[PDB]
């Protein structure tokens, strides 16, 4: 289906029901405390009571945390949205930094709009008035109300139609042999097209005949959809009106992004509260992940204080493998992972540890399964040694090139010699540094 | 409902008695009693609203409720009075100069209330007849007191026929505008036909005489007036926030016109309040510009927050108390916040537990309070809900101190995190 | 220096996303009058980027009031809008002696083109960008009079 | 006779990565000489790309300057051949006045990936003998007489106005869209020419047989084309002008969803491509940070870099690092190196080029030039070859003699000669 | 009669047919090694069989690098496309630097095309809308009558051009043009109806750059599309050209040459004073030059091994990166001697048509040597004007002493400030 | 200026209908023509700016500008 990705193997956090961590489950090993912490976090998300809390992961190079966040989302399922993020995205040439941050927070809150509807459909069979001279005075040439014979594929019928609606249906091109969208409770009516049946015998029919409606007339069921309130903000902020002169004017100019005022946000809040309290809609707050938080500047951290304090900010997470380095923007200020002390104070933290070589053997086995490539044991031990001296990813990449070399040999399983030529072909951190040295 | 339990949701005011003595607990607040006194004085003077341009700063340790104090202030203030809080980093924008941004914030803070009389009628749609050929029309209405019958205007005819109102309904029309509004259907109105049509509720027949005059009042901010009249169809830019370099001649023209409207009872101004967080994030340019920004009469009171001490002036190499040049410093007064005591911490945490609606053991309170005191209050606030979740996983109700220790071990803290980073310095690069 | 009418693999005017005109191209001066133009448009047939376009909801709740105490969207507009420019100036007109009739023809053709195109919405556009020039304080003045 | 836009370039002598089918770098093949280690690694990478089963793979090439790294990239790109998305660009293009570098990188990636797509049309055409004006009565005399056949039909009002506005003529060859009914103008019929009426309008003969016919067509477009086309009303002219900018991430997410949908339908088929970036060392630390995550995304076409540096500071920070690249991004990629060529390799390359130049020189001149290039550099000899060819033409002789090379070398200093010349003569020039 | 410029004196290179250099000729003198060094590469460009070659001129200040390049251009002639360019102008505020570099390359290459066309004009008086398949205009009022096979739609479309009697239109039948010379008031600019066969034509040689075509097709022409009428009014912006467009043009261009009608001619782009470029431009220069269609390029600079722009810490000869230096050929120009000073001034004086007493000439040559060549040459015209005030025809020693005392060079000024 | 403006409807028609929306004002009490002087004051900056961007005029090219 998909060419294997760096984390396709993972499929789930695999915490036991009691919350404890099965040693291996859906592509995981070690870090049992981290897995249980992630369990607590997903519990908190499903709680939905809290708001604006955030965590940070501290782990050495060779992220891994990518896998942890991905598994968190996978356990979360698709019932709740989730968006990734990369620090370089903040550096944009069209909108200010804080604009990007607030926008990404806004896009993280989803919603679910439930709206019921009802209509009458069919093909216009006939049409008649209910004439009556009862009205006061005047020649009694008056219509009490109209009778409309409508037919769906289910069958045929007619309904009582008030006098005023005949003028409406005049407005539309209502004619024998076409179908219509009669809103029961509202009275909206339209003209889709003439019944396909006539076109059936047509040798040439340039028009596009609508087919015959099927099923009962009295139904339009309940409509449903979901969006991120950021899309709502985009739609509402700039009225569309694609026909107006202003629309032509917009298409003359190159579309861009404008720093959306906060009053529009407050108004969106009010209107969504009004819809939700009526039960029409449903909010499904998401969570956010921003990697290499260390890549940000001081401005964004200080603004993140305010953004976090808000009682609408969805949960968010971060990750960093940077030591007590000088904070970007700051000429000298140094702090763990380049995060100011004050921001560090009001956030949670979790840590990951180094990995033992046996864990490497386990993970490599999992990866070989994932690729669906058979491995001879000598290859397993040799690559275990390689990862021992090298990093994990270095050892991992050697899989597919070696498998391919073996396919060239006609073999199926990879052996010690294959990995030997692969090793001499490519160099690790220390060997590459030395050859550079 | 869009809201959610927030860090500062527990705040509901300031808890000050009539003599402004703070109460040891009230509307979710206690502590910094001197700060509560000062804040009460500030709020009183804001109510007085007889003076302009005053400014004040709050300094103290980080994470000591400075934001909480400000939010209690804003809550107690009330919705009528305009208010606005912004962050220092937010002014820096790629669409406008910083000075324009500061002017925009200032003008946003202030508000204007417009009063104007009205002239309207409302009643049942007793009967209507329209006579398309122009169109001749006849109509009548009534109320719970009497009834009347009127002719129908040609533009009234177009208005109503586009409204497509049904006889027997209850509506209200303004003569000058000639714009109608449906105010809810009536018994006979929604009695409808045999034909389905729709279903709806009812409203009571109006009362009093049809004509009612009546007065309407509105409110708008200075920046809103500026933008709306600026570009002549810059109105839609209000939401898009694409306003740029609103010219100064416009500012002065609006100032003149608003003043003259003011002294003639046409409308009443209101001095808003503006709060800026992380004020140290401003450079020297903004300090210079705002230093004079206080003389203009339209000067909402300013409130600033920063915990620094003798820090380099942003954009230069000069250390100054809280990194703000002395020129501003002599133009404003200060308030200090002390680190909290022991028992007060117990009170605060009990209040937050009430907020969370999670009630647990006394030994847990003692141990958690001592731990938070040693480490920080904020880590204790984090541990509250975490312990709640763990205990609910236990399937019991009363959280136990063993569970607290479990969660504490689970989530290392700042001191533990740095101690770890020490455990292996070479773990992370650029140390 | 030639017209350079040929080339211009840009207009995409003869959209014809299929290259099916290739079939016709493959298939006194009549022979030249055919072949030369066939090549001249074949070199255009490579412009196939229009169709096979692969295109493809509407919340539009309402334009909420901007905190105007209930009513809004016109009363605030007509209550606030009062600004008048201090000065209004006409566009500058260049003074030239007898100008070429060719530039006259081109500019007049442009003058023709602008309308019709604008005609259907020329009116709607004309209601706007007509900045107010004066006002009339109502008898509300009688208050202070 | 005809001179092509293309002429002898730094790699005109290279046709393709000529190497053994079994991935055994031949000593010499298709201009590929030496560096058999690099050639072996390159063959393995090429073939594993050809299979195209694992995405997000990073390959880096380290080594010395003027060691043919660009030559290797060109040879392997040639081997990949056409009809496969391959993109090459320098490291300086990421910086633009319009789009932040992040979106530049994203657009580069979206360009790298390629796609194909096909669909059936089933349209009608022919030659209308005539049409009766539908006096109101949409009965058009649809006498679309092909060479064999004819019929008549109705003619919708939209059809009538289409015919009128297009100012079609009777006895013309036109093709009618089936569903749209668009009157795709095609000119007139053979009735005039194989009478013949000569003018600017194009002329066509009569088609044959079935007016309705089927025609399956295919298209190919990188994700970039779909992104831009669906970006706004007229993204096509944005492409032609190349002036787009900052396509919303939401658009790209929708595109990914729908392209997957079409894929599993059997409608669309992916054709992943290879991206090559030169001089990565001139890329910002933001670029490396963003590439760390961009590759991990599923739709990650493989990547190729290039550099020769040793230990250098990271652009944007004062941290020295191997090849001036953060260690963090290195552990996702593999290292391929190269070594200076020997005597015989240099000789063979010099030959290869001289023949590429279609030039004849004395064997002794070949050997002395080999010596000189060995001491000085390869590029010096490369340039001198054409220089001496021209000189020896000016001599009115046929083959290049050694004296010719001696004279030419006298004419133009190499790097070291002029470097030292200034070194003693720095007192004359400006600023050192 | 045009204003006299610095390098107007130069006219060529003064190299014998064998290539050997006359000591002075065509307005040049000295630097024979360089003169023959440049001549050979001029014939390399004449070859037109190579591309991507790179050369750089390294000379002390005022050693004629600018003169040499112009001398090269003059020898080339107009037929060769030359587009001089500036090192410092790349830094702009419209598009990135790489786009500018590519754009300069593109207009370096020029393309010529050839065609011819049989026309209609003269006979115009009578005008009939007649609907017949062939021209029935019977156009005969000055010399002769003609008939052509144009359908009724052609007549009316022509009549849609407000065509009136006897207003000659250069309607090239291939074009069907409406080139109305104009209405004579008799229908008093009189369209002169020439005699001879109305079928007239003339060969046309047309030369166009690839960059101009690129810009031509990069954006809409506006007038074509009624929704692009406003195309004209918008302020015209220069935007990056999508690479595929350049790839596409190369395909179409190649086709036309294959059709035996298009004939390319590579040009030469001169970049002065390259040492003002940053590191990033150098980097893109590497890959840019590699293109197998890159035209010939000539640089220039006099900087020493000083720090390189942007790098802020590394120095390379003339501030050119070593890798870039490796891939670029080198030519150098030495100083000059007092004898050449005399000779150069003699030519500059001759070009300006100014007469100098031989005593005055040699003394001035001495003064220039004291300070420099450029400063001395600048003083020529002033002194000539002093003699004009006093009616003296030629220049003498007294005038020069007056001039020199009045002004002061940098060398003397350097001490003056102290 | 050519400025064109309406002042509602005449007061003569204050009785034709009873709920017609648009208001009424009476006939002017002065001559149709009148020309009065005024002490207007402006800055040179405003002169420059008003000339620069010709909001005046009505040609469609000007309108588009
Ligand atoms: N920095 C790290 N810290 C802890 N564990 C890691 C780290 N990197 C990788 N891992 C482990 O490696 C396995 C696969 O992760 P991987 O896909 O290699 O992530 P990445 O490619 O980001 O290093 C996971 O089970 C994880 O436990
Ligand atoms: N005395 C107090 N009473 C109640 N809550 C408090 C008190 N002090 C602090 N808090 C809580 O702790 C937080 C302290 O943060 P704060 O110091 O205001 O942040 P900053 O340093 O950015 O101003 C407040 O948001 C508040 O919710
Ligand atoms: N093995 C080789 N075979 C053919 N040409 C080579 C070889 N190695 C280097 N070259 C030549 O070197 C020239 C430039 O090499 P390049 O790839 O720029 O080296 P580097 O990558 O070190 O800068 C190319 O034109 C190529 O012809
Ligand atoms: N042999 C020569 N013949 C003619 N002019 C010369 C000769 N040598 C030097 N010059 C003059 O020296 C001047 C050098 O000017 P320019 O090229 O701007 O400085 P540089 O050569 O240092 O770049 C030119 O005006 C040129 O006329």
């Amino acid at each position: 289906t998909q060419r294997i990705a760096s984390h396709s193997h993972v499929k789930g956090l695999g915490l036991d029901e009691s919350g404890l961590a099965k040693q291996a489950a859906s592509g995981l090993v070690g870090q049992e405390n981290a897995r249980e912490a992630c369990g607590v976090i997903v519990e908190l998300i499903k709680s939905k009571k809290m708001a604006g809390r955030a965590v940070l992961l501290a782990g050495p190079p060779g992220t891994g945390k990518t896998a942890l966040a991905l598994a968190i989302a996978q356990e979360l399922g698709s019932k709740v949205p989730f968006c990734p993020m990369v620090g370089s995205e903040v550096y944009s040439t069209e909108i200010k930094k804080t604009e990007v941050l607030m926008e990404n927070f806004r896009r993280a809150i989803g919603l679910r709009i439930k709206e019921t509807k009802e209509v009458y459909e069919g093909e216009v069979t006939e049409l008649t008035p209910c004439e009556t001279e009862n009205p006061m005075g005047g020649y009694g040439k008056t219509i009490s109300h109209v009778i409309i014979g409508l037919k769906t594929a289910k069958g045929t019928k007619q309904l009582k139609l008030d006098p005023s609606i005949f003028e409406s249906l005049q407005k539309e091109r209502v004619e024998a042999g076409d179908v219509i969208y009669i809103e029961a409770n509202s009275g909206a009516v339209k003209r889709q097209g003439r019944c396909d049946t006539y076109a059936t015998e047509f040798d040439l029919e340039a028009e596009e005949y609508v087919p015959l409606p099927k099923g009962d007339v009295h139904k339009k069921k309940e409509i449903i959809q979901d969006v991120t309130l950021h899309d709502l903000d985009v739609a509402n902020a700039r009225p569309q009106g694609g026909q107006d002169i202003l629309s032509m004017m917009g298409q003359l100019m190159k579309p861009k992004k404008t720093e959306i005022t906060d009053k529009l946000r407050g108004e969106i809040n009010k209107v969504v509260n009004k819809y939700i309290d009526q039960g029409i809609a449903e909010l499904v707050p998401g969570v956010l992940f921003v990697d290499e938080v260390h890549m940000l500047d001081i401005e964004c951290f200080t603004y993140l204080h305010r953004a976090l304090e808000s009682s609408i900010a969805p949960i968010v997470i971060f990750a960093s493998n940077r030591g007590n380095c000088v904070i970007r923007g700051t000429e000298d200020i140094t702090s763990p992972h380049g995060i100011p002390l004050d921001l560090l104070d009001r956030v949670m933290i979790i840590r990951t540890m180094l990995y033992t070589p046996q864990e490497m053997k386990q993970i490599i086995k999992i990866r070989a399964q994932t690729e669906g490539i058979n491995i001879s044991e000598e290859a397993l031990n040799h690559l275990g040694e390689i990862g021992t001296k090298t990093t994990l990813r270095y050892s991992v990449q050697l899989l597919t090139p070696a498998n391919l070399l073996a396919k060239i040999n006609g073999k199926d399983s990879i052996e010690k010699e294959h990995v030997e030529e692969i090793s001499e072909l490519f160099y690790d951190a220390k060997s590459s540094a030395k050859i550079l040295a | 409902r869009i809201e959610r339990i927030g860090a500062h949701s527990h705040i509901r005011g300031l808890g000050l008695d009539d003599a402004l003595e703070p109460r040891q607990a009230s509307q979710g607040m206690v502590g910094q009693l001197a700060a509560r006194r000062a804040a009460g004085v500030v709020l009183e003077m804001i109510r007085e609203g007889k003076i302009a341009g005053r400014a004040v700063l709050i300094a103290g340790q980080p994470g000591t409720g400075k934001t909480a104090i400000a939010m209690g202030m804003a809550q107690a203030l009330g919705p009528d009075t305009p208010f606005t809080a912004i962050a220092g980093s937010e002014i820096f924008s790629l669409e406008m100069s910083k000075t324009e941004a500061l002017t925009q914030a200032f003008r946003r803070s202030i508000g204007v209330r417009i009063k104007e009389e009205t002239e309207i009628i409302e009643g049942e749609v007793v009967e209507i007849q329209i006579d398309r050929p122009s169109k001749v029309g006849k109509l009548t209405l009534k109320t719970t007191e009497m009834e009347t019958i009127y002719d129908l205007g040609t533009k009234m005819i177009e208005s109503l026929t586009k409204d497509k109102v049904q006889a027997g309904d209850v509506i209200t029309i303004d003569k000058a505008t000639g714009k109608i509004s449906k105010l809810g259907r009536s018994f006979t109105r929604a009695r409808d036909y045999d034909a389905m049509g729709s279903q709806t509720k009812f409203v009571q027949c109006p009362d009093g005489e049809l004509q009612k005059r009546k007065e309407v009042v509105h409110t708008v901010s200075l920046h809103e007036i500026d933008v709306i009249n600026s570009r002549t169809q810059g109105f839609l830019a209000l939401f898009s926030g694409d306003t740029g370099e609103i010219k100064s001649e416009v500012r002065e023209q609006i100032n003149a016109k608003v003043a003259e409207w003011r002294e003639e009872g046409k409308a009443e101004i209101i001095p808003g309040v503006l709060f800026i967080d992380e004020v140290h994030m401003l450079d020297i340019e903004s300090f210079s510009f705002l230093n004079r920004a206080l003389e203009s009469d339209m000067a909402p009171v300013l409130i600033m927050a920063t915990n620094r001490g003798i820090t380099r002036i942003r954009g230069t190499s000069y250390q100054s108390p809280h990194g703000i040049p002395i020129d501003l410093l002599d133009r404003l007064l200060i308030v200090s916040t002390t680190p909290y005591s022991e028992k007060d911490t117990k009170q605060i945490l009990r209040i937050r537990c009430e907020e969370e609606d999670v009630e647990m053991s006394e030994d847990a309170y003692t141990v958690l309070t001592r731990i938070g005191l040693e480490t920080s209050l904020r880590y204790a606030i984090q541990l509250i809900t975490a312990a709640s979740l763990v205990c609910r996983k236990r399937k019991g109700t009363e959280v136990q101190v063993d569970d607290i220790k479990r969660v504490y071990s689970l989530f290392l803290d700042e001191s533990r995190s740095t101690q770890y980073m020490k455990e292996y310095q070479d773990a992370f690069l650029f140390n | 220096e030639n017209k350079i009418t040929r080339h211009e693999a840009e207009l995409l005017s003869k959209k014809k996303i299929p290259r099916k005109l290739m079939e016709e191209i493959s298939t006194e001066e009549k022979t030249r009058l055919l072949k030369e133009r066939l090549d001249q448009i074949y070199l255009v047939n490579e412009r196939r980027c229009s169709q096979a376009p692969v295109y493809g909801e509407s919340p539009s709740e309402l334009m909420l009031t901007l905190c105007r105490c209930g009513e809004s969207l016109q009363d605030v507009i007509d209550r606030v809008a009062f600004v008048i420019p201090p000065v209004v100036a006409a566009p500058p007109s260049l003074r030239v002696p007898r100008p070429p009739p060719l530039y006259s023809h081109r500019m007049r053709i442009l003058r023709q083109g602008l309308r019709e195109h604008a005609a259907p919405y020329f009116q709607q556009l004309r209601q706007t960008t007509a900045p107010r020039l004066l006002q009339f304080p109502e008898l509300r003045l009688v208050q202070f009079d």
